[PDB]
């Protein structure tokens, strides 16, 4: 629970003009930034890069650079109903919809990954919708080698 | 010669419409990171011939 | 020119229908 | 067994002239509402809504508004021979037919949902039957995604 | 004209037995917080195109 | 004359067909 620390290595900031918009995790083996977070991410030799990918998904995926395959997260792909934490709090996945509590993201806290509780990164957050005294997020996770992002009613990108 | 050119603008299109459904089939399968399913491998040419 | 014209013309809407099942299988899931 | 209070911010009097007749829950994302029960819900975004429908299990389903995703209450589907409760008491079922004492339900007593544990509401009671010393109670549960009505020998709608 | 009128008399019949019938079959699914069981998506036009 | 009252004459007894074999099974579940 104090591994939260080790995400620095796996993200990167990515800027428009100057100022932060997200973030481009590296999970995996490949580097995940959201398709409409813009800008050029904050590293040289992964900004010349082709890897400019789908949209239905909302997500431009990559191939990492051999000499920072050591530099990545670890992916998992089981969830079951618990507790998982992220960044700014602690979340809970009931009936395959994360809810965080109401306030606890930013327009502007995009890519931040979700851990379970050994490191392991589950998901992507990209989204939100305020239900009231808690709001649900919209989230790519993966169930077994298929992405498939989630998106509940009315949302907004952060 | 337009019969000559309807052609090439006819056979442009049936092979337009297979490099799409070679791409939305199979495009979640390059972003996770996992395999191809050999079957599709058959059927569709896959640039994963057996890398990423 | 029949022939010809039923070929290719065969051809295209054949290609239709590989993209008109397609889409209705992944846009489902 | 104290998270019987949570119900007043999912429930609505119901009233057709001044008086109370029923209530109208507000179970997961739709307004749930017995048809028999006539009136005007008393609140005024919930009552300029054109949600008229089936008459064959008895409801009148709605879909909840979005600045009022927040104020309701948790659903499930799955119960085990147990000991359920609900605001007059306490129930248990056995053999698919909720009990309870006789003489603690009253007719107006309807669209009173009825919790298992955690506070998740199972079903919403619309009847009742004296068979002597207890009473059984129709009731509009659902298995998985579709609802079935139960309904014993010669009830009457409370 | 009779049987000019006939027709609409007996084309709306036929026409008013598949709407009681789409009606009838599908509308426990609009009623819970559930799905449409897709087989049925493609069978019946159902209003949950994929929303409620 | 025929030919018009036996295509919709047959559209009729098949809307019928299946309204009576689906409240055959909806009225029993």
């Amino acid at each position: 629970r104090m591994c939260m620390k080790i995400e620095n290595d796996c993200i990167f900031e990515v800027k428009l003009d100057g100022k932060v918009t997200g973030y481009a995790c590296l999970v995996g083996d490949k580097v995940m930034k959201p398709a409409h977070v813009k800008g050029v991410i904050d590293n040289p030799d992964l900004a010349k890069l082709t890897y400019k990918k789908s949209s239905k998904y909302d997500l431009e995926c990559a191939q990492i650079p051999v000499h920072m395959k050591s530099d990545a997260s670890k992916y998992t792909h089981e969830k079951p109903e618990g507790h998982y934490n992220w960044h700014h709090g602690a979340v809970q996945y009931s009936g395959g919809r994360f809810t965080i509590p109401t306030g606890a993201g930013k327009p502007g806290d995009s890519g931040r990954p979700i851990f379970d509780n050994k490191g392991r990164v589950v998901a992507i957050v990209l989204g939100g919708a305020n239900e009231g005294a808690r709001t649900a997020l919209s989230v790519v996770t993966w169930t077994k080698d298929m992405v498939t992002r989630y998106t509940p009613e009315g949302t907004e990108e952060w | 010669s337009a019969a000559g050119l309807a052609v090439v603008l006819s056979l442009l299109a049936s092979c337009y419409m297979f490099a799409t459904a070679r791409r939305k089939c199979l495009t979640p399968y390059a972003l996770t990171p996992g395999a191809v399913v050999p079957v599709t491998l058959g059927v569709l040419c896959c640039a994963p011939r057996a890398h990423a | 020119v029949q022939r010809v014209a039923g070929g290719l013309g065969g051809l295209t809407l054949a290609a239709v229908a590989v993209l008109i099942l397609v889409t209705c299988v992944t846009m489902r899931r």
